[PDB]
């Protein structure tokens, strides 16, 4: 039933007794449920280290997984490009689905096409579809460029991205200089960080490798920046904000800033903002080239000093005090700017912040996972904040990544308890925080789904969740936080103590059992 | 009107090359209250013209994601590279009774993760190892699907062959799949391709148990999914007539319940596109007859009920009337309150394969008008059933263009749209009402009388709120 | 007990079994404490409509005050100041609590100071206290300016101070041409905003109403911009900001950002920043000045109308779309400077959102309480999210407001159900919300305790505290947010959509009972 | 350093003028081994010298905020404007177990809310009808007290009138206390006043009552209970067989109050703050009283057996094996910690007792006291400083902002013990900080629990990383 001026959706509704009697009888006459005493049974032996023994022997299964596929990443990486088309060859479910993923991450319209393979190009290849599908789009959305990644289905057939390109404009259904940067994006190789990367570098050499005669290093007396694989539109502001008050002349290689937050002011705009053509074409003229996300741009790295002879240097990502230290040192020794008197004072605000708020960072526990770059530079100002990093999960890293952060950890007293953890999914978290139980969870919307698991266990087990990440589905506008630089790390740390603190008010709300400790001030 | 829309296509379709200018241009129609016949109207069921920013998703898309996905208590593999199951977990709110991780699954995402040595050596030997792996750590799963994704069948292995032998080996219903996301040209077959699989693997499970105690009174609720609760607020009201609700396929299905779905004796198919196989299967094999039923608004739910009862005993037909006159103060009173704030506003639909039909009577029911209406993947038979629902001099587009849809939206200018996810943050931009018509925008339940109390909450929130009159800066 | 690896604070340590037999010993033995049943009882009671009644009909006892004494405020105005020390004539006490007071909001120096009048000032005045004060505040702590206020026991015993400080120039206690403003700020009238009013009058007649000679409106193409009783930083940031991008000359007259804020870099700043003497000085010479606060700046309006001849426009606080629109526009108008391109965008920037989130706000029930100005900025923001603003609270309110506020409400359908009181205090707002249950709270740290209560009663009856406004003592670094503009509305949209998400995981999380309707994605 | 700390001085000095210098002189001293009566050393307990930035409070803040705030079953009226009570508002941390606002009201703000007119005409009536309407919203309410602030005496109202009529009209424990914050120098004053309260409207409400007394009756006189301080001393006062009939006022009931004068020996903890009604109960009762220290297990272990030798050998017998469980605890405290802190300098600001109460605990953990002071304390507290700090300490009274800066700035101690006031400056010149009035929101400090909790705060901040990160690379 309803009552007209308090409407019930589906929660609170279904609490009504007649729906509740209602489940009951269809669970009891038709459903055959295990018994709830072997339920309640079974799920105790999920949270037992019996249990996660049996569950690290997993060898062909993964259950929840934390990374997804290439093309994704690639679609990513060429909305950064003024007026550009993410094109994916193969199969229109996948594009589907990067859409629909992304939609939902920033709140916004993401513009991707296939060209619609079916069983037909599965025998004969998408050299038809890649010809027409060129041409439909250029006429249809009319964006100055085309950027083609591939499906797994066009990986798996063998379709030359290449040939298929130089036939669509040999054929006439594409003009001759009109820019198609390609790059293969297997879905069963790395995860979609390597999709960014193929992505970038396909269109790096696109603009520059048969242009190299007329290039001088620093000519241009500016700095290449390559932000990777980023989904925090206050990633690529305040790197941009950093270096227009160091002034520093860059350019942002890869940009969707502006085409991922567009007004709502009555029109609908497709494009908008991104790098330039020139400014790619431009590129090896730079002084040298940063790579913000370095473990997921090896195959630009390369590139760019293979071809463009640029001397990338070697810097950590821009997260937490150190590494934006060492990021502007290095951009001050490249470009010759000094750091200036508002970067400083942003500095010391953030360490302002660090000694307020320090007494109740201290010893915090934490689960964490992302990808590689994210999560080292997360765990790297953890420790700088005096918290330990317990269980630290990249399920796309490597060996070499996993080093490097072992490293960090043993550079600090507060990585002694703390295990880094490759290849491995959110079902291995989920074990490690009923037998390792941390104070909280900091990681993307699937770990809502750990956060319940432990609830059920019991309300002294349970293991809230920090959403800082990719993808947030269950929060709003969270896609405009910032992760990067002092700004970055002066809203993570905010966002960790009140985390604390909300649910310490919340263990002291009891009247007459637990507020004895429910302070107005903390 | 009608000449104006013919103009509005024409017009439209003036940017495409001209042989996607030609094949949209037999997806585009105009209706007609003298045609009866769509097959004389407009086509469907076609491949999607590549580069032009189709809404279709995949044949794993109409399996794994809306068929198999929502049976609670088995276990689905997406088999395959790690993307297609990551993209489809709990991205559809096919809800449910259980406790997640133990006894029931829907919102994990359990996968093979191909990596390139699967592709060169096939996957058939990790299928069964994972099979094994999946036996240890989840103990009370009550059977295995395996939902194939697109290199499964592009490399040649049997899953069929895995799905026989350790089925054997364990004793459990193993089901392989193939949905490879390259076969057909859309959601659609793997609709068909699901029902299949339920058939030859599932449904027979049953035909020689004699102890189950049926009653005259039997039903199955076919192709309801229970998005925001939709089965749940429909099941009520059957059970409110004396009915027993056997099954529920799939939406809080149980894999029991499916397979004691061949003993009731009336099958009540709401989602025809996507499930008429199975039924038309269980007539053949098992007698059962099926007819179709909307629970979209009052005025379609009491014809339902109605039609349903009439089924049955003069028992059941007078409780028909109870329910009826139940529940009928509480859409009355939400008309009352909700219809002078909708009545005259203008909605164009986009969806899959039957709600831009389905949901008509329930938007009339509050006083608004469906000007443009169109399916993904849906099949000539829809839209027959759609020319009977929509007015005269409607819009009708199939496969609809990103471009296309914007376009048409520009000139009608409707006050509200309802359609996807990939949609609406397009015409929000343009300062036009837009509600999600797949996952209700995370509200709902819109079926039966209780739904339709939410969906007219959740229209008259939208279209009336403060937010659109604010589009336009007041300095230009 | 304690394990040493594990240490316990208050909270847990107590709830150990050995003091919990100590602490019903120590009760049952020596409290005389009534029965839980009784107490139970009354509680109940607290919460009936009856209650509410007789609670409503106080008119001599206040309980729980949501305000404070007019000094507070004439020290954080004189703190916007170079160089300037806060100085309050009186006893010293209220010193110690104003600065302690800002010191845990702010979680930063206060510097503040006193005279120390005792019971010896209450018989012959506190001339001398005077005479030695300044002149040991400007040798000791080297201000360029010393801002006189008063305590309440400098008013009732009636201490001049303008004669008073003339003495202690005359006497030679401080060089002549001294900066030394003054301003009577009685406890017993008002509250903290009025004192702010009272300081900022006092200075800017110290510093203009004996120059008016040579003075032209216009001739130096500025705007004054007066901010009023302010204690978030990003509010003072978010108006220069808004002000540079629109290339509009201005002077923000009372400035603390600056001092509210100093790095943390080895050295302790006393003074930083703040608006200069000479900005006070030339202020008669702007266009025209702006009130951001005009609820509270009635003393100030009339003096730079009475004698700066400014025409002081009618605009309301900058907060939500509409008024902020208004601000810029009429802005625009005295400027000349068109609105640029950037603040347009983020204009629809912040319409987006509200869009995007319109479906989870849409029909919220909020009770709230601050000053004036901010409570009906709160009020119309929320009107426009489609809120509905049930509790409006304003302790230090007026009738005249209240009108104004009531007439905000009459033309939205959503503040049909709403309420406005004056001079009503936290008791009686915990009576409203349960009596008429909102769906949460928007308030200062002093709500936590309603939100207790609330919790008490039952799970289904809490009202969940959001805290936006002053004081917050139990979270850290919020005095950094905004709420003006634009940019403070997208932060408070934010905040309120996901305070609504965050309380539906809650309500959902339970497994197998609510979490049906545990999405992923919201 | 001796001759480089009294250089120190009077180079800080040379700034003030001629007369603060001369006065500021007074109140600064290098402590010597040669010296028990302090007056030959340092002077206090004076007023504060005009603009100089004290950090002293007033006598209100040592009524209401110290003395009578944490009594939990009574109602405090801060009679007066609204400031008072509301910067004062459960700023301090004197835990309580009771339902707040049914029967317990610590941290709530009773205020009678001074306008114009109640200065004019007088606050008497106010307070009366104020009265009455505290008895109808809280019934359970078991006796009120009457904070006067400035205003009430320089206007000339008579709280006592109010007490007296509406005291016995109600059959009430009203209590009038005149703690007007212009009177005396800091909040000492306001904790003689108090006392006197207690003493003239409490203490003898049951002289002629009604109590089962036992030879082991017992008072914990001046303990506040920050943090718990008092449950985790009387935990271990009843563990070495004691009955603590009474806490003043930490967690304390009027009740309990009432019922002091019925025990057999009183345990001051702050001497300062209570020694006045110490002095009374011994006079009129013949109650004996005794200084104890519960900071740091030497402290506590001395203290727990000086208590135990006032009673016989079975009190004396469960001492040691209180002692003897403990004694695992806090030696695994000392054992971890003291190698983090040892031989790191601390210098101390705090107000009436601590000062000089929690050497003892820093020593136990190897760290030395190099300077503290106290806000308001009397010569009788700097005799008992003068003991327990080191050769050639400084020692400053009545600190000023400049004092205290200048002195920590070439002193350079590797930590700070001290308030609100002064955190945040000390913080951002990179010198580790503790605040050792409300302990940081941290605690108990009190006893072997509490001992535990004090480590490890101490090493969390000293050693924190953040220290090593005030300096940017570039600017050095
Ligand atoms: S199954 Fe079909 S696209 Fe019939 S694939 Fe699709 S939960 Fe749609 S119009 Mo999403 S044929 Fe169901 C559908 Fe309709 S997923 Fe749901 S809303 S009634
Ligand atoms: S009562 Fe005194 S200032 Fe003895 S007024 Fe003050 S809770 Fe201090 S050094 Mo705050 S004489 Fe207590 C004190 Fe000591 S408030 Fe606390 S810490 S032991
Ligand atoms: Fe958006
Ligand atoms: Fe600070
Ligand atoms: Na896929
Ligand atoms: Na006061």
């Amino acid at each position: 039933s309803q009552q007209v001026d308090k409407i019930k959706a589906s929660y609170p509704l279904f609490l009504d007794q007649d729906y509740k009697d209602m489940l009951a009888k269809k669970r009891d006459g038709f459903e055959e449920k295990y018994p709830q005493d072997k339920i309640d049974e079974v799920f105790q032996w999920t949270t037992t280290k019996e249990y996660q023994e049996l569950n690290f022997q997993r060898e062909a299964l993964t259950v929840n997984p934390a990374k997804a596929c290439q093309p994704l990443g690639a679609v990513l990486c060429a909305l950064g490009f003024e007026k550009t088309m993410p094109y994916v060859h193969g199969s229109q479910g996948c594009v589907a689905y990067f859409r629909s993923y992304f939609n939902r991450h920033f709140r916004e319209p993401v513009s991707c096409v296939s060209d619609s393979m079916t069983e037909d190009a599965a025998v004969f290849g998408g050299q038809q579809n890649m010809k027409d599908g060129l041409q439909n789009c250029k006429a249809t959305y009319k964006p100055d460029m085309i950027a083609v990644s591939t499906t797994c289905m066009a990986e798996v057939i063998g379709d030359d991205l290449n040939a298929f390109i130089n036939n669509s404009k040999k054929e006439g259904f594409i003009p001759d200089e009109f820019p198609v940067p390609f790059a293969h994006t297997p879905a069963f190789v790395g995860s979609h960080v390597t999709g960014w990367d193929n992505m970038f570098e396909g269109i790096a050499r696109y603009f520059t490798l048969k242009s190299m005669d007329d290039k001088v290093v620093g000519s241009n007396k500016k700095i290449n920046i390559v932000p990777g694989f980023e989904t925090y539109l206050g990633n690529f502001r305040v790197i941009k904000r950093m270096l227009s008050e160091m002034g520093v002349g860059y350019s942002l290689l890869s940009d969707p800033e502006e085409v991922l937050d567009t007004p709502a002011d009555g029109q609908f705009r497709m494009y908008a903002g991104g790098t330039t053509q020139e400014e790619m074409k431009d590129a090896p003229n730079a002084l040298n080239t940063v790579l913000l996300q370095p473990w997921h741009l090896e195959k630009t790295k390369k590139f760019v000093e293979g071809t463009w002879k640029h001397e990338v240097p070697k810097l950590n990502i821009p997260m937490g005090l150190d590494w934006t230290d060492e990021f502007l040192m290095k951009v001050s020794e490249i470009s010759g700017q000094p750091i200036p008197a508002s970067l400083t004072k942003e500095r010391g605000r953030l360490v302002d912040m660090m000694t307020d708020s320090h007494t109740w960072l201290h010893g915090k526990r934490f689960a964490l996972w992302g990808d590689p770059d994210f999560v080292m530079g997360l765990v790297k100002f953890l420790l700088e904040l005096g918290c330990e990093p317990v269980h630290i999960l990249c399920h796309n890293g490597n060996k070499r990544w996993k080093k490097a952060v072992d490293a960090i950890l043993a550079a600090s007293p507060y990585g002694k308890n703390a295990t880094v953890y490759i290849g491995k999914d959110l079902w291995h978290l989920r074990s490690l925080v009923f037998t390792d139980k941390p104070d909280f969870m900091i990681g993307n919307s699937y770990g809502k789904f750990i956060q319940r698991d432990t609830l059920h266990k019991g309300k002294e087990f349970e293991v809230p969740l920090i959403r800082i990440g990719f993808p947030i589905f269950d929060r709003h506008h969270l896609h405009r936080s910032t992760t990067l630089g002092y700004e970055g790390a002066m809203q993570i740390l905010t966002t960790l103590v009140n985390s604390i603190l909300e649910r310490l008010d919340e263990e002291t709300r009891g009247m007459q059992a637990t507020d004895y400790n429910h302070d107005l001030v903390r | 009107s009608r000449e104006e829309v013919e103009s509005l296509i024409q017009e439209v379709l003036e940017v495409y090359p001209e042989k996607a200018r030609k094949d949209r241009n037999k997806h585009l129609a105009v209706n007609d209250p003298a045609v009866t016949q769509s097959k004389k109207c407009i086509i469907s069921n076609k491949k999607s013209q590549p580069g032009l920013m189709t809404i279709r998703g995949c044949a794993y898309a109409g399996s794994k994601g809306v068929v198999w996905g929502p049976i609670k208590d088995m276990i689905h593999i997406s088999h395959g590279p790690v993307g297609c199951g990551q993209y489809s977990r709990a991205g559809r709110r096919n809800y449910y009774i259980g406790t997640t991780g133990v006894n029931a699954f829907v919102t994990m995402n359990f996968t093979s993760d191909f990596q390139e040595k699967d592709i060169v050596f096939g996957g058939d030997k990790k299928l069964a190892k994972l099979i094994d792996e999946v036996e240890t750590l989840f103990p009370l799963n009550k059977g295995i699907s395996v939902q194939s994704e697109c290199p499964i069948g592009l490399i040649g292995d049997d899953i069929e062959s895995v799905s026989k032998v350790k089925g054997a080996e364990l004793s459990k219903t193993i089901v392989p799949v193939r949905c490879e996301g390259f076969r057909g040209v859309s959601q659609s077959l793997g609709h068909h391709i699901a029902n299949d699989a339920v058939r030859d693997w599932v449904l027979g499970k049953r035909d020689e148990d004699t102890t189950f105690a049926s009653t005259p009174y039997d039903v199955a609720i076919i192709g309801d999914y229970n998005i925001g609760g939709d089965a749940w607020s429909s099941r009520i009201l059957l059970e409110e007539m004396g009915l027993r609700c056997v099954a529920q396929w799939s939406g809080d299905g149980s894999i029991s319940e499916i397979e004691l779905t061949p003993k009731v004796k009336l099958n009540l198919v709401h989602c025809y596109r996507s499930m008429n196989y199975i039924s038309r299967h269980m007539e053949e094999k098992y007698g059962i007859p099926w007819m179709e039923y909307n629970f979209f608004g009052p005025t379609k739910t009491i014809e339902s009920l109605r039609a349903i009862a009439a089924k049955f005993d003069e028992s059941i037909q007078k409780k028909c009337e109870e329910v009826i006159a139940k529940y009928k103060p509480e859409w009355e009173a939400v008309v009352a309150k909700y219809r002078p704030r909708l009545e005259g506003k203008r909605v164009m639909l986009y969806i899959g394969g039957l709600r831009p039909r389905h949901v008509i009577g329930a938007y009339e029911d509050l006083g608004m008008e469906v000007v443009g209406t169109g399916y993904e993947f849906a099949h000539n038979d829809d839209y027959d059933r759609t020319m009977k629902e929509m007015g005269d001099s409607t819009l009708l587009y199939d496969d609809v263009t990103g471009y296309e849809f914007e376009e048409f939206v520009k000139r009608i200018k409707p006050d509200l749209i309802g359609s996807g996810i990939k949609e609406k943050f397009i015409f929000q931009k343009m300062g036009i009402p837009f509600r999600e018509m797949h996952s209700w925008d995370y509200s709902g339940p819109y079926h039966g009388f209780d739904g339709f109390a939410i969906f007219a909450r959740d229209m008259d929130m939208t279209l009336n709120n403060p937010c659109w009159k604010k589009l336009q800066a007041p300095w230009e």
